[PDB]
RNA sequence: GUCUACGGCCAUACCACCCUGAACGCGCCCGAUCUCGUCUGAUCUCGGAAGCUAAGCAGGGUCGGGCCUGGUUAGUACUUGGAUGGGAGACCGCCUGGGAAUACCGGGUGCUGUAGGCUU
RNA sequence: CAAGCGUUCAUAGCGACGUCGCUUUUUGAUCCUUCGAUGUCGGCUCUUCCUAUCAUUGUGAAGCAGAAUUCACCAAGCGUUG
RNA sequence: ACAGAAACCUCCCGUGGAGCAGAAGGGCAAAAGCUCGCUUGAUCUUGAUUUUCAGUACGAAUACAGACCGUGAAAGCGGGG
RNA sequence: UUUAUCCGGUAAAGCGAAUGAUUAGAGGUCUUGGGGCCGAAACGAUCUCAACCUAUUCUCAAACUUUAAAUGGGUAAGAAGCCCGGCUCGCUGGCGUGAGCCGGGCGUGGAAUGGAGUGCCUAGUGGGCCACUUUUGGUAAGCAGAACUGGCGCUGCGGGAUGAACCGAACGCCGGGUUAAGGCGCCCGAUGCCGACGCUCAUCAGACCCCAGAAAAGGUGUUGGUUGAUAUAGACAGCAGGACGGUGGCCAUGGAAGUCGGAAUCCGCUAAGGAGUGUGUAACAACUCACCUGCCGAAUCAACUAGCCCUGAAAAUGGAUGGCG
C-alpha cells in the first residue's frame, strides 16, 4: 500500500522548471481575475501557502470567488465514474488565464462584425468554421527537368 | 559458486546499479578493460577491429574476463607483445541477484519458501544492445587476419551471437579512416596520445596562433 | 487463505455503463462559499433596489419613447 | 502534370463482426452507423472524417465509389428513414415527403446530393438507412490484414467498386 | 506486401508546398507492385527511407503503369537486391532470363521465397536493369545463351492422370 | 543619438578581458556641525561641491566561453493501432499513423513601458 | 571453445577461465487434483520396461608388443549372486 | 608573530557545491539562511472548502469574515513551527 | 474526431550539462606524497605510484537530469451568448471599481451520431480466472503481484483431431443464396486444376497462431549469394627434376649444422630453394614440404554468408504430423 500524503509523488511536478528558482515575476500577481473567467491551475513550489492539490494540477475551471490574494474556482474532478464539480481555494501564484477561451471571443468579435456588415448587402457569408477540406485538384509543373530518380540504397553494416 | 549463465541471460529487470541502495556487492570479476600497448599513438595503429553483438542480452562479468584473456593469447603471438591494443567496452555495471539458495539442512523442516523472496547480490553483468560493440582491437593494417582470428576465439566465451566487423575508422577514433591524413596535415586533427583532438574554427584566434605557427 | 489484494479490472465498464455524467449545470448557481463581506454588501444592494424605482420607471419611459421616436423617425 | 481532386465521397463497409472490439473503436463505428457487421454508409471525406477511419481501419474497408456504384446501392438496397423506420424507397413521394425542404424531390435528386457532395449531404445521407449488403460472392482475401499487404481492411482507392458488385 | 503477377507501376511525387519553399523537387521511383493502391504505398515506404517526407506532408502527382517496350523479344535481366534474412540483411545480384521486366522480378520474388524463404515484406529491389549477352555472370542463365540450342524432353510424364482414372494400357512417357 | 527615475518580460540582458565616452545626469569624490550608526564616518545617516572618467554605468570589440534560435543527427531512436508475419528463444521485419535527443555545422546577442532631461 | 597436463605433443587419455543443453532415479520451489479418507517407510515375493552398457557377441581407439587396460560405436539378446 | 592539514585576522573567487530541529523529497540568497529588538496571530468566534472519501468522521490543511492584538515609517505580514 | 489551447516527466536520449558511478591514455613539481634509481642533499635528473585537476576518451543509473516523444488528461467551440441604456450598495475607492438588479437591441457559430431529463423502492454480488501489450518479485513455473483492454464465469455455433480462455462469429423456428476463420489424396463436404516457380531424400524426414518441442556448435550433403583471389607471359590438379650453396650460421652443447625452443634474419648459384613447413634423428642423414621447374590444355582457388537436409539428440504399460499414408 502507498501513503495518502498530500504531496506524494509531486517530486517532479511542483518543481520550479529550470533556471527559474527565485523571485516570482511580479506580473503573475498583478493581472486581474473576475467571476466567470476561466483559469488553468498550475502549482508551483516556491509559494506553499494556498497551493492546490496534485489532482487539479493541469485542470481548468471557472472563477466564482475572489478574496484578497486567492481565487475560488470550480473545476471537475473524476472519481471512479461520477464527475463532481468541486470548488477549491487557490492562491494566485498557481493560476493563469487560459487562452483556451480566447480563440472564440475573437471568432465571435469577428462573426458579429462580419454579420452586421454584409447585412447592408444581403450576401450570406460563411460564418461557421469548417474542417480542412479535400485539397482541391491543381496542376504541377516541372519546367525543364524530369524528376530525380530515387533508388533504395544498398545496405552496409555501419557499426 | 554460481548458477550457469542460463538464468541470468536475459535482461528482465530494470538496471540495478551499485549505489547506496544495494550494497555489499561482490567486486566485479573483470578489472582491466584494456591491455597491450595502451601507450601507442594514433599514427601507428590503423585497424579498428570490432566484435559487435547481434542480440539484446546480458554478459556476465566472468565472461568478459575469459573473452579478454583468450584474445590476449592469440594475440601476443603472431602479433607480438607490442603490436596491438585491446579494448573491452562493457563494464559490468548492473548487479545480479540470488534468492538465498533456499538453503536447507538434511531433508528439511522449514525454509519459508517465498517470504522475503528478494535476494542478495551475487555478481555483476553487462547490458548489451543489438549493434553495440563488446571488444575492439587495433594493430597495423598488415596484421588484419590476426585480429579476425583473435576475436573469433573470443566469441566462444560468449552466449548468444555476435558478428566480427572491421571498422572504417582509424584505430579508436570516430573519424573515417580515408580522411585522417587529410585532416592531420592542415590540422583539423591533432595527435593526443591514443585519441586525437578535433580543433574547430570556433575558439579564440590565439588558440590557432599556436598551430600553423 | 491468501486472496487478491486489489484491482481496477472491469471498473471502467461499470461506471461507464450509465455513462459518466458531467454535472448538470444550471444558470444561477448558489452563492454559498462567497466571502461574507461580498454578500453582507450585495444583500444591501439587492434589498434597496426598490428605493429608486421611480427614477427607473420614468427613465425607462424616456428611452422607451425616445426609441419609439427613433423607430418612428426611421419610418 | 495533373493531380485530380481529393475524393470527397467515400463509401465505407464494415468487414468484421461485433465481439472483442475496443472501446474507442466501438464508439466510432456507431457514429458511422456501421452497427451490424457487413453493412455500409456513404461518409463524406473531410479532415475529421478521415481521422475517424484511421482509428477503426482494422474493422472497415472503404474507398472512393464511382457513379454506377452509387446507383446500384441506392436503387436495389436503398431504404429511407421515415418516422425512425426502415421503409423501402419504392416511390419517390417518400423521398420528397422527407427531403422536399432541400430541393430533393425524386430518387434521382438523392443521387446528386450523394455524388456531388452538395449542401445537403447531412440530411440526404442521414435519411438513407444504412445499406445492408450480402456476403461478397467469391470471398474476401484476408479479413484480418490490410489491403496493402494482400488483405481486405482499410482504404482501397477506387478498387472498392469490385467489392460492391460482388456484395450487392 | 503480397504478390500476384507484378507490374511496373511508376510513381512521381513531391513534398506539398510550404510557404518557405514554393517549388519542391519531384521524385520518380520505379515502384513495382500488383496494382495501384499498393504501388502508392510502396512509394512512401521508400521515400521515407530516403527523404524526410511522409504521406501527410506530401502528395502523389502521377501514378501510372509503364509497360514493356519490347514484349516479344527475350532479354537478360540482372536485378540488384537487398533483403532481410533471419540474422542480418544482405545485398545480392541475380539474373533471370524472361521477356518482360515485370515478369523478371515476379520470378525473383518467387526465388527468394524458394531459395531463401524470404517473404515479400523483407525484400527491396535496388534497381532492375536489362543486360546484353556478355556481362552475365550466372551460368544458370548463361547456358541457354547461344544459337543452336537443343534439348529433348526426356522423361515426359503424363498429366491427365484422372482422365480415364481406370485404363487398360499402361501409359507411355517416351515421345 | 542617449541618459536618469520607476519598471515589464527575466542571459539575444550573463561572464571574461579589450577599446571609447561630447552634455545632462548618474557616480567617484570632500567633510562629521546637526540627525543617525559603528571597534572604526569603512558601510549606513547627515552637510557638501575641491577634483576625475581611474572604475561602476553607458557604448562598442573578441575566428572568446555561456545563453537564444535554426540546420544535421533523422524520418534515425522510440511509439498508437494490425496480422494464423519471421524466429527454439532472445528479439526482428512489414502494414496504419505520430515522431525525439547529443556530438557536428550555422545565425543572433537585450526588447520595450510610463515620467523627465541632455544632444538647445 | 580451448589456456594447460600428458618427458616431446592441445584434443591417446585429460582439460582450467568461460559457454550451450538434456534429464526427472536428488532435493527444492509451487498448491492444480483429492480432507462424506486414494491405507503415508522398508523388507519379502513377481512381472514387465528403459538404456545414461558392468559383463558376454561383433567392432573401431590407444602414450595397444604380449599380458593387462582404459576411450568410443551397433547392442538391452541373456546375465548381475552368497 | 608564536600558528603546523585545523584557532585569529584581511583580501579575492564563490548559483548556492551551506544552512533551513528529524526521513527523504521539493522550496529558499540585499531570502525561508545567519545576527540582533520587539514580542505573544501557538489568543477569542461563526460558518465555507481541500485532503483521505461513501465524497462519513477524526487528523491535518486552504482561503475568507468578526473581534482583540504583535510588529514595522509604512504597504503589509502574522490566528504555531 | 477535428480546430484552438493549456497539463505532464515515461520510452528514447545525454553524461565534453548538474548529481552518482567509471576506463584509458595524453597534460599538469597544480598539489602533495609513499617507495625507489642516479643523487650527502637539492621542484637536481630520471622514473614510479598515489591522489587532485587542464583539454580529452571508454562505459553506466529505478530510488540521476540539460533535453525530451508516442499514446494520454483538462477545458473551449455562444441565446445561461453577445451589444446598448439605466437604477441600487453598509463593500471598494482622489473619480472609479465591482457586483447586483430593472429596461430595451440583435439568432442555426466545427464534423458525425442519437429523443433527453429526473425520483423512488430494490435482489444478487463483495473466493474470480485467461490472453495481446506494459510490468513487479522469482531461475523458472500451468508460480506469486499490478496496469490496459478484451474475453471465460453468464454462452451455444464454424474452425483449431481432442480441449473454458486461441481464430471466426455471438445463437426465436424454417426454405434459398453467400461468405468468415479455416480447408479441398482417403477417413471427410471440397482441386477427379493437364495449376505456376522453385527447394529438399532423412538407417530419427518434413508437415501450420495459443501448441505442446530443442540449443551453442558443426556438416566441399546440396542450392544460392558475398568478397577476395589465380590464369593462354598458358595456371589449378595430376605424373617427372631440383629443394642448394656462404654454413656445425647464431643462441643454446643435453643435443638444434634448417629443424626440443628463441633473438631472428640476409646474400651468393639465382630459375629456385625459407639460414626453413614438417617427417624424424641424441645430431644428421634419408625423406618431404614451401619456392622453382618438366609434361599437359581453361577455367581454377580461398575465406565468409545463408536456405533446406544430416550431426549435436538419452527413459522407462505399445504409439502417435489426429489416422491412414
Ligand atoms: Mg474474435
Ligand atoms: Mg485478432
Ligand atoms: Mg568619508
Ligand atoms: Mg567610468
Ligand atoms: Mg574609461
Ligand atoms: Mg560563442
Ligand atoms: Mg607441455
Ligand atoms: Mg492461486
Ligand atoms: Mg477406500
Ligand atoms: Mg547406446
Ligand atoms: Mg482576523
Ligand atoms: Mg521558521
Ligand atoms: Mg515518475
Ligand atoms: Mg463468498
Amino acid at each position: 500500500t502507498n501513503t495518502k500524503g498530500k504531496r506524494r509523488g509531486t517530486r517532479y511536478m511542483f518543481s520550479r522548471p529550470f533556471r527559474k528558482h527565485g523571485v516570482v515575476p511580479l506580473a503573475t500577481y498583478m493581472r486581474i481575475y473576475k467571476k466567470g473567467d476561466i483559469v488553468d491551475i498550475k502549482g508551483m513550489g516556491t509559494v506553499q501557502k494556498g497551493m492546490p492539490h496534485k489532482c487539479y494540477h493541469g485542470k481548468t475551471g471557472r472563477v466564482y470567488n475572489v478574496t484578497q490574494h486567492a481565487v475560488g474556482i470550480v473545476v471537475n474532478k473524476q472519481v471512479k465514474g461520477k464527475i463532481l464539480a468541486k470548488r477549491i481555494n487557490v492562491r494566485i501564484e498557481h493560476i493563469k488565464h487560459s487562452k483556451s477561451r480566447d480563440s472564440f471571443l475573437k471568432r465571435v468579435k469577428e462573426n458579429d462584425q462580419k454579420k452586421k456588415e454584409a447585412k447592408e448587402k444581403g450576401t450570406w457569408v460563411q460564418l461557421k468554421r469548417q474542417p480542412a477540406p479535400p485539397r482541391e485538384a491543381h496542376f504541377v509543373r516541372t519546367n525543364g527537368k524530369e524528376p530525380e530518380l530515387l533508388e533504395p540504397i544498398p545496405y552496409e553494416f555501419m557499426a | 559458486g554460481r548458477r550457469p549463465a542460463r538464468c541470468y541471460r536475459y535482461c528482465k529487470n530494470k538496471p540495478y546499479p551499485k549505489s547506496r541502495f544495494c550494497r555489499g556487492v561482490p567486486d566485479a570479476k573483470i578489472r582491466i578493460f584494456d591491455l597491450g600497448r595502451k601507450k601507442a599513438k594514433v599514427d601507428e595503429f590503423p585497424l579498428g577491429g570490432h566484435m559487435v553483438s547481434d542480440e539484446y542480452e546480458q554478459l556476465s562479468s566472468e565472461a568478459l574476463e575469459a573473452a579478454r584473456i583468450c584474445a590476449n593469447k592469440y594475440m601476443v603471438k603472431s602479433c607480438g607483445r607490442d603490436g596491438f591494443h585491446m579494448r573491452v567496452r562493457l563494464h559490468p555495471f548492473h548487479v545480479i541477484r540470488i534468492n538465498k539458495m533456499l538453503s536447507c539442512a538434511g531433508a528439511d523442516r522449514l525454509q519459508t519458501g517465498m517470504r522475503g523472496a528478494f535476494g542478495k547480490p551475487q555478481g555483476t553483468v553487462a547490458r548489451v544492445h543489438i549493434g553495440q560493440v563488446i571488444m575492439s582491437i587495433r594493430t597495423k593494417l598488415q596484421n588484419e587476419e590476426h585480429v579476425i582470428e583473435a576475436l573469433r576465439r573470443a566469441k566462444f566465451k560468449f552466449p548468444g551471437r555476435q558478428k566480427i566487423h572491421i571498422s572504417k575508422k582509424w584505430g579508436f577514433t570516430k573519424f573515417n579512416a580515408d580522411e585522417f591524413e587529410n585532416m592531420v596535415a592542415k590540422k583539423c586533427l591533432i595527435p593526443d596520445g591514443c585519441g586525437v583532438k578535433y580543433v574547430p574554427n570556433h575558439g579564440p584566434l590565439d588558440k590557432w596562433r599556436v598551430l600553423h605557427s | 487463505a491468501k486472496s487478491k489484494n486489489h484491482t481496477t479490472h472491469n471498473q471502467s465498464r461499470k461506471w461507464h455503463r450509465n455513462g459518466i455524467k458531467k454535472p448538470r449545470s444550471q444558470r444561477y448557481e448558489s452563492l454559498k462559499g462567497v466571502d461574507p463581506k461580498f454578500l453582507r454588501n450585495m444583500r444591501f444592494a439587492k434589498k434597496h433596489n426598490k428605493k429608486g424605482l421611480k427614477k427607473m420607471q420614468a427613465n425607462n419611459a424616456k428611452a422607451m419613447s425616445a426609441r419609439a421616436e427613433a423607430i418612428k423617425a426611421l419610418v | 502534370f495533373y493531380v485530380p481532386a481529393e475524393p470527397k465521397l467515400a463509401f465505407v463497409i464494415r468487414i468484421r463482426g461485433i465481439n472483442g472490439v475496443s472501446p474507442k473503436v466501438r464508439k466510432v463505428l456507431q457514429l458511422l452507423r456501421l452497427r451490424q457487421i457487413f453493412n455500409g454508409t456513404f461518409v463524406k471525406l473531410n479532415k475529421a472524417s478521415i481521422n475517424m477511419l484511421r482509428i477503426v481501419e482494422p474493422y472497415i474497408a472503404w474507398g472512393y465509389p464511382n457513379l454506377k456504384s452509387v446507383n446500384e446501392l441506392i436503387y436495389k438496397r436503398g431504404y429511407g428513414k421515415i418516422n425512425k423506420k426502415r421503409i423501402a424507397l419504392t416511390d419517390n413521394a417518400l423521398i420528397a415527403r422527407s427531403l422536399g425542404k432541400y430541393g430533393i424531390i425524386c430518387m434521382e435528386d438523392l443521387i446528386h446530393e450523394i455524388y456531388t457532395v452538395g449542401k445537403r449531404f447531412k440530411e440526404a445521407n442521414n435519411f438513407l438507412w444504412p445499406f445492408k449488403l450480402s456476403s461478397p460472392r467469391g470471398g474476401m482475401k484476408k479479413k484480418t490484414t490490410h489491403f496493402v499487404e494482400g488483405g481486405d481492411a482499410g482504404n482501397r482507392e477506387d478498387q472498392i467498386n469490385r467489392l460492391i458488385r460482388r456484395m450487392n | 506486401k503480397a504478390s500476384g503477377t507484378l507490374r511496373e507501376y511508376k510513381v512521381v511525387g513531391r513534398c506539398l508546398p510550404t510557404p518557405k519553399c514554393r517549388t519542391p523537387p519531384l521524385y520518380r521511383m520505379r515502384i513495382f507492385a500488383p496494382n495501384h493502391v499498393v504501388a502508392k504505398s510502396r512509394f512512401w515506404y521508400f521515400v521515407s527511407q530516403l527523404k524526410k517526407m511522409k504521406k501527410s506532408s506530401g502528395e502523389i502527382v502521377y501514378c501510372g503503369q509503364v509497360f514493356e517496350k519490347s514484349p516479344l523479344r527475350v532479354k537478360n535481366f540482372g536485378i540488384w537486391l537487398r533483403y532481410d534474412s533471419r540474422s542480418g540483411t544482405h545485398n545480392m545480384y541475380r539474373e533471370y532470363r524472361d521477356l518482360t521486366t515485370a515478369g523478371a522480378v515476379t520470378q525473383c520474388y518467387r526465388d527468394m521465397g524458394a531459395r531463401h524463404r524470404a517473404r515479400a515484406h523483407s525484400i527491396q529491389i535496388m534497381k532492375v536493369e536489362e543486360i546484353a549477352a556478355s556481362k552475365c555472370r550466372r551460368p544458370a542463365v548463361k547456358q541457354f545463351h547461344d544459337s543452336k540450342i537443343k534439348f529433348p524432353l526426356p522423361h515426359r510424364v503424363l498429366r491427365r492422370q484422372h482422365k480415364p482414372r481406370f485404363t487398360t494400357k499402361r501409359p507411355n512417357t517416351f515421345f
